[PDB]
RNA sequence: GUUCUUUGUAAAGUGCCUUCGAAGAGUCGAGUUGUUUGGGAAUGCAGCUCUAAGUGGGUGGUAAAUUCCAUCUAAAGCUAA
RNA sequence: UUGACCUCAAAUCAGGUAGGAGUACCCGCUGAACUUAAGCAUAUCAAUAAGCGGAGGAAAAGAAACCAACCGGGAUUGCCUUAGUAACGGCGAGUGAAGCGGCAAAAGCUCAAAUUUGAAAUCUGGUACCUUCGGUGCCCGAGUUGUAAUUUGGAGAGGG
């Protein structure tokens, strides 16, 4: 069908042409072995889902106004930061310590400046394969960006 | 065509002007409507003065710069000088113009004094609903007229 | 905010990175239909400053139109009139090509309302545009009072009446002496100054 | 004579159906006597009686289905208030009175005050 | 792993599961009664002097019937309104815009003896 | 003709029924101005054009 | 006019000091062509080509260069009489 | 092998919506010639008639990338006036506004551009119940390629 042919030749047309150096710094993505430990460390800092957020509020609705607490009954969170608008700001404010960038973003212009912004700001970055796998650790379908601000000792 | 000495006339009637003739037969009819509209409005806007207070303004264009004229709004710097905020002033009947400035001290002090006399002549009613009614005066311009300096 | 970085990047249209994407995307859009559904906007920063929001009810369509002048039909070139009206090959179609793209989309998706449009790509034969459409019957637009104005029936086919951004530009509706002919409506202004006003007591 | 609408609404579904058959039987005999007599005004009473039964029968079934669709969304379209094509497409009172959360604070904090100019 | 083995060079739309309609409301919620019942099929007998002689001679009943009725409904309504047996039904459209039906009974019934029960003679 | 569609014959039946004189009791009604059938048609005098 | 519910350690307004202050691109603009206008070295519009800037840009009814001033903040949208 | 993601389809899928009529007035496109110039080609008739698309009870316009050169005006529209004026035009025939001034009527506004990041706080749908132009609970989904709140230049925000 036409949709099958248009998606195969799109990959074909994008490799016969001379790709400018801003692009093609992708597909040099992290290797299969190294990416295993990267997603092993990132999986320990999953953000709270819609499931476990609800009983967090129940314990915070019985301790703050009842136990005379200052809303500090829950510990300080340790979660992976996601979202293009949020992470880009974290890069500019010297807050990120490791940034993961997907290589298969269809509107590629969203993330072309991310390797250049990370380099000049000095924050380490890693172009990782798969925007779908990035969404899994943030409990979304696609995230395409994954950053870590703080880490347990 | 041209004879019998006469001034050369320029009558622009070479198009289909008869299709666009507007005779104002409703001049008496629409005047009654405006008075009826003004009467039915004032009952809906109970006893507010049917119009906002407007400042004194000097005209440009030296043919007209010798005259003072009612303006649009009270020039945000003037509102603060009178002792009230712009958002509050719009609810008391003080029209506000944010896009004009003050470069004339005589006009500025005349408008500030205009706002001081307005707050000393109003009865602001509380939101509660006590309603000590203050039977309507139909014009805010006939109470504070524009006077030539 | 990443939208500042895309906004500055989209202005470098002749840079190597943008002109390679321009050549790739002009091929892909040409293989598809003339009017087809776009899953996501090509330029997210350009769409969201034109009124687009990323929720249910906002639809993006991609449309291409043929470039060039407008040839007067006049079979075999004959006009049957004065020589001042004999031109056939240099008429310019006072409505913009972006307005024609909006009008073609508004007839296919007649259940939607055209919000705005923007230029995405072009070639010698085709100019490509992406049109932002909203659903007036979706409850997310019927509620959310920032956007429920489109549901009131005076906004039916805004692009067909020149009420869009490109429609008012083609109608010349601006302020100042340069738009004296067209600032309240060309036909209304002309009718105003071509009307013989007569009163009961003649002045 | 003729049947009365209020006398028919006190009967069951089967009684009205059985009465409709008898009126249809009665109408058939009058259409046989009509072709042999110069005038038969009696046939109008029988025909309008059939219309009365069919109106009450249709009203009872419409009322019965209106109760099993009561208090729930997606009622059948002929049991819905038509009232106009355009007014059906218009925004409801809840939707038309919707205001954004930002302008809600402005109306609360700065209502249109009530005042007069005498003193 | 490998891919599927295709013995044909033509790709065709796959057969997807079709879902039966499960509406949340009825289309009309009140079913219309029988448009053409036995009392609407047969309106009135035709009693012209030429039609009357066909009754006692040819054992044929002549009726004026609805224009929407076919020979099946005319046969079914005749045997239900008068409880007789029908041999054949012949129908024509009269020049005045009404349908005329020639209903012939079997040899076990007499058309003259039941036209008397109907009324007219 | 003699092998005609049903639509043609339906208009034939209507034209045959309207080809009648006025009922005599209509002329006796109160405030009546109708004297004769002014829409009378004859096959020899004017054609009905289907 | 009466009456039932307290929204809320909520929201909003104003003073002083300090650091900032993000503001719309094949768009503005220019050339050319056609059309249009009272707009005249080109009023608006459109096709094609070129293609911006950030103490910037548009306008200031004669084309150009140079030096100032005045005035607004485009290329997004809503709204009674 | 299995489970996602992306894109593209299918169904008499669940619920909706578009057509046509009318068209005096309104918003656009398209677009003549008769006529006038005592001929006629620019021009004029006319940015009109006919043709086409799209609305409402009004529509459109509308809160300045404006007018101004002033002792400065201050969204839009309409009327009086400016004015048959400036100007346009085989500078022939003819065409032809706008600022100010008086009056009618008056109303102002918000998105994009920000990190909520100590918690997507946002929303459709389905279902159950209820005080049913909706509300509450629960469950899928939309959405981080950004939905809410805050902010719109008249400012405003982070802070103290």
């Amino acid at each position: 069908p036409e949709y099958v042919r248009v998606q195969r030749q799109k990959k074909i047309l994008s490799i016969r042409l001379k790709v400018p150096p801003t692009i093609a710094q992708f597909q040099y993505t992290l290797d299969r072995n190294t990416a295993a430990e990267t997603f092993k460390l990132f999986n320990k800092y999953r953000p709270e889902t819609a499931a476990e957020k609800k009983e967090r509020l129940t314990k915070e609705a019985a301790a703050v106004a009842e136990g005379k607490s200052k809303q500090d009954a829950s510990p300080k969170p340790y979660a992976v930061k996601y979202g293009l608008n949020h992470v880009v700001a974290l890069i500019e404010n010297k807050k990120a310590k490791l940034v993961l960038i997907a290589n298969d973003v269809d509107p590629i212009e969203l993330v072309v400046f991310l390797p250049a912004l990370c380099k000049k700001m000095g924050v380490p970055y890693a172009i990782v394969k798969g925007k779908a796998r990035l969404g899994t650790l943030v409990n979304q379908k696609t995230s395409a960006v994954a950053a870590l601000t703080e880490v347990r000792a | 065509a041209i004879s019998k000495n006469l001034p050369i006339l320029k009558n622009h009637f070479r198009k289909h002007w008869q299709e666009r003739v507007k005779v104002h037969f409703d001049q008496a009819g629409k005047k009654v409507s405006r008075r009826n509209a003004r009467a039915t409005r004032a009952a809906k806007i109970a006893p507010r003065p049917l119009d906002l207070l407007r400042p004194v303004v000097r005209a440009p264009t030296v043919k007209y710069n010798r005259k003072v004229r009612a303006g649009r709004g009270f020039t945000l710097a003037e509102v603060k000088a009178a002792g009230l905020t712009a958002a509050y002033a719009r609810t008391i009947g003080i029209a506000v113009d944010h896009r004009r400035q003050n470069r004339n001290q005589e006009i500025f002090d005349a408008n500030v004094q205009r706002l001081k006399e307005y707050q000393s002549k109003i009865i602001v009613f509380p939101r509660n609903g006590k309603a000590p009614e203050a039977e309507q005066v139909l014009s805010a311009a006939a109470t504070f007229p524009i006077a030539q300096p | 905010g990443a939208y500042k970085y895309l906004e500055e990047l989209q202005r470098k249209k002749q840079s190597d990175v943008l002109r390679f994407l321009q050549r790739v995307r002009v091929w892909e859009y040409r293989q598809k239909n003339v009017i087809h559904r776009a899953a996501r906007p090509t330029r997210p920063d350009k769409a969201r400053r034109l009124g687009y929001k990323a929720k249910q009810g906002f639809v993006i369509y991609r449309v291409r139109v043929r470039r060039g002048n407008r040839k007067r039909p006049v079979p075999k070139g004959a006009t049957y009139g004065k020589p001042t009206n004999q031109g056939v090959n240099e008429l310019k179609y006072q409505r913009s090509l972006r307005a024609t793209a909006e009008e073609r989309v508004g007839r296919r998706a007649a259940n939607l309302r055209v919000l705005n449009s923007y230029w995405v790509n072009q070639d010698s034969t085709y100019k490509y545009f992406e049109v932002i459409l909203v659903d007036p019957q979706h409850k997310a637009i019927r509620r959310d009072a920032r956007y429920n104005w489109i549901c009131d029936p005076v906004h039916k086919h805004r692009e067909a009446r020149g009420l869009t951004a490109t429609g008012k530009k083609s109608r010349g509706i601006n302020k100042g002496h340069k738009f004296n002919n067209t600032k309240a409506g060309r036909r209304k202004t002309w009718k105003r100054q071509n009307t013989l006003s007569l009163w009961r007591y003649r002045k | 004579a003729g049947v009365k609408a209020y006398e028919l609404r006190t009967k069951s579904k089967e009684q009205l159906a059985s009465q409709l058959v008898d009126l249809k039987k009665e109408l058939a005999e009058l259409k046989v006597q009509k072709l042999s007599r110069p005038s038969l005004p009696k046939i109008k009473t029988v025909r309008k009686s059939i219309a009365c039964v069919l109106t009450v029968i249709n009203e009872q079934q419409r009322e019965a289905v209106r109760q099993l669709y009561k208090g729930k969304k997606y009622q059948p379209k002929d049991l819905r208030a038509k009232k106009t094509r355009a007014l059906r497409r218009a925004l409801t009172k809840f939707e038309a009175s919707q205001v954004t959360e930002k302008q809600r604070k402005k109306q609360i904090a700065f209502p249109q005050r009530k005042y007069a100019i005498k003193a | 792993k490998a891919l599927k083995v295709r013995t044909s060079a033509t790709f065709r739309l796959p057969k997807t599961l079709k879902l039966a309609r499960a509406p949340k409301y009825a289309s009309k919620a009140v079913p219309h009664y029988n448009r053409l019942d036995s009392y609407k099929v047969i309106e009135q007998p035709i009693t012209s002097e030429t039609a009357m002689k066909k009754v006692e001679d040819g054992n044929i009943l002549v009726f004026q019937v609805s224009m929407k009725a076919n020979k099946y409904q005319i046969k079914k309504a005749v045997k239900e309104l008068y409880e007789v047996d029908v041999l054949k039904v012949n129908t024509l459209v009269r020049p005045n815009g009404t349908k005329k039906a020639y209903v012939r009974l079997t040899a076990d019934y007499d058309a003259l003896d039941i036209a008397n029960r109907i009324g007219y003679i | 003709a003699a092998q005609k569609s049903f639509r043609i014959k339906q208009k034939m039946a209507k034209a045959k029924k309207q080809n009648r004189p006025l009922p005599q009791w209509i002329r006796l009604r109160t405030n009546n101005t109708i004297r004769y059938n002014a829409k009378r048609r004859n096959w020899r005098r004017t054609k009905m054009n289907i």
